[PDB]
């Protein structure tokens, strides 16, 4: 009988729709797919953004951020996959995962969580990767669980907690940097050949704390290139922004007369490229909502330490080119920070950063979505948005703090066989 | 980091959702045996 | 506003004219997840896409467990091989289960 | 009522597609003549399952 | 030690290939829709072991 | 008389480069027989040349 | 495999090396403490 060996190239329709939901802060998936070696790959997605309704009307707008990556299925079995292609039909099977038992734990992957309580093992994994080679802060640890039911509430049903925008307090310097270099000298000598040889270890070892705390970056800085296999870093693919708006609606009955409310939605539109698969992956689209990073208690920095000296207010250039770095506390630029709590800034930031302000008789009022104590913890627990910080903004609904409504206009090129061939034996 | 740092918002209302599946049709993929309507 | 509008029709015998209308939506539910999410370890013949293996094999028969969450293992029915490469299912949040307003099917 | 706009589940192959056809063989041989002759029964069959209710 | 020129005896075909090949029937029946699926198997077998190793 | 030119090479990387030769003749033997004078009896197979049969 | 198949053979004679390095001259390498000859 009539034995198929090879299929012609057309294009496969593979849209659907996209009824979304999220906190804020925390990095969800949007959309999956899988695709075979060869393929291209296209992508519209139009939709729309919505916040809960605010309790007293559109003060601040937030920020969103839409990323595509690519994931080959060899940056996450290794050497099990390659084993698994050249043994063609009847190889062994590929591994999979274990997950906690309810529907809403594993929704940080995009899915709905099967019966069985088991996952493939690249969904998990290329989650992970994602998020350690570009949402973590570089001098953290990486996350490394091989179970989704290792994690809390919160890390299963939303996703895992990002950094805040760039500031004077989220953004310190790494914990690592020194203050200080000792170099061993004799009783009454010194060698100054030796001294210049000790400034360029130095030299070397700062550069590797600012930086270049990976290794892509240190073979950049010698001018040389990386692929991402080299480093087994997924592809940043397609990044899109923009800003969320909308309107006010007024009360007009008797004790509402005079009150109003926000409402905001805003459409957008993702869009990918016509791009080339070279080996069998995922595809994952993933969301982020923020907002800038206001406090109600922040101070200047001039403004709250004590006694001012010639080096906090004169601006020498000679003094701030020269000088190490200065550790202040959390109790210099809050009211009521904590004094055992210290970061690391340069030497005149003061002169080059404004912060906002707020004043006294916003400090405790709903809406206005702003952080009303100075954050507790250690540094990694500053830097990283608490979602509770926002719960006096929102009113309660069972949609959590944002949702959205979207379709995904997808189109891949294959070589498949149709529909028709594949049920018909002659 | 690679390449998109693109933008995305657009003007206007966001109008319901209109069809779940359709950008641009290929070959056909449901047999039932004969026409359904 | 809609219009229906029919243009001239010679009748041959006596008979009658029937006008007829139906309301349907798209067939959206909760609990729907992708098949190759659902089933439980990957084979050559499920990931790999190969062309000499779709083309020649028959009609694969799976259960309504292999789609949904509460599915029941003992209703079957029957698909074609590589279906999975050829259709993309709607995600619906867990977080919109058993929400008022939003036509789906909850079970 | 009426049936759903089609999908995965929603619009399946009909419930009476054969997923095997036997041929019957002797005990040590077989015809490869008739065989070529059980492959076009199947046809007919097939298109009268799909496309021909 | 490198390989010889390529010839009628310094380049065979590798010493894995099959000659035959056997699908497991019935006592007086065969399933003519799986010995479809058997050729499919062994075109796969083919590739791997004169192009793809 | 030969040449061994390599045109300009981006060094993404630390490595090395590697050159090497190999040296080899045509394989000529003595003791060597056509297919068809050394086997023994001729049948249609061997001799015809069939498209159908190869 | 990549990218050369190219060749290499020449016509004439031989012509004992003369040279062990030099096809472009870039900076100095030795310092003797003045010229050497």
């Amino acid at each position: 009988s009539n034995v198929q060996t090879g299929a012609e190239r057309m294009p496969h329709d593979l849209s659907h729709l996209g009824f979304l939901a999220g906190q804020i802060g925390r990095l969800i998936t949007i959309s999956t797919t899988p695709v075979i070696a060869g393929d291209s790959f296209e992508m519209d997605a139009v939709g729309a953004l919505r916040l809960s309704p605010l309790r007293r009307g559109l003060a601040i707008d937030s920020t969103v951020d839409i990323f595509t990556f690519y994931v080959p299925h060899r940056h996450v079995y290794g050497e099990q996959w390659i084993k698994f292609m050249k043994d063609g039909v009847n190889a062994a099977p590929l591994p999979t995962v274990n997950t906690t038992g309810y529907i809403d734990h594993a929704a940080f992957l995009g899915t709905i969580n099967p019966d069985t309580n088991k996952i493939p093992k690249h969904l998990f994994q290329g989650y992970l990767n994602i998020y350690n080679n570009y949402f973590k802060a570089p001098w953290m640890p990486d996350r490394t669980e091989a179970n989704p039911n290792q994690l809390n509430e919160d890390d299963a049903r939303y996703g895992f907690r990002c950094c805040h925008l760039k500031n004077i307090w989220t953004a310190p310097l790494p914990p690592e940097t020194e203050l200080s270099r000792q170099m061993t000298t004799s009783t009454t000598s010194i060698d100054i050949m030796g001294l210049q040889a000790a400034y360029a270890n130095l030299h070397t070892d700062q550069e590797r704390d600012y930086f270049m705390q990976r290794y892509r970056d240190v073979i950049s800085s010698f001018g040389g290139k990386t692929s991402y296999d080299a480093d087994n870093r997924p592809l940043l693919v397609m990044r899109s922004n923009f800003w969320a708006s909308g309107y006010d609606v007024d009360g007009t009955d008797q004790t509402s007369l005079g009150q109003f409310s926000g409402r905001v939605q805003q459409t957008y539109k993702h869009s990918v490229p016509r791009f080339f698969v070279p080996e069998h992956g995922t595809m994952f689209t993933l969301a982020l909502v923020r907002f800038p990073p206001t406090a109600t208690k922040e101070i200047q920095y001039l403004n709250a330490k004590g006694a001012l000296t010639y080096t906090d207010i004169a601006g020498d250039p000679a003094l701030y080119g020269n000088l190490p770095p200065r550790e202040i506390s959390m109790k210099d630029v809050f009211r009521s920070g904590d004094a055992s709590k210290k970061f690391k800034i340069a030497e005149g930031q003061w002169y080059r950063y404004a912060p906002s302000y707020v004043s006294p008789a916003y400090h405790l009022l709903e809406g206005f979505p702003f952080i009303q104590e100075p954050p507790s913890g250690d540094l990694q627990e500053r830097v990283l948005i608490r979602h509770h910080d926002y719960d006096q903004c929102f009113q309660s609904v069972q949609l959590l703090q944002w949702n959205s409504q979207v379709k995904f206009n997808v189109t891949v090129y294959r070589n498949l066989p149709t529909t028709r061939d594949s049920i018909m034996t002659s | 980091s690679k390449g998109k740092k693109r933008s995305g918002a657009r003007p206007g209302r966001p109008q319901p959702l209109r069809g779940t599946k359709g950008k641009r049709k290929g070959a056909r993929l449901w047999y039932v045996g004969g026409q359904q309507f």
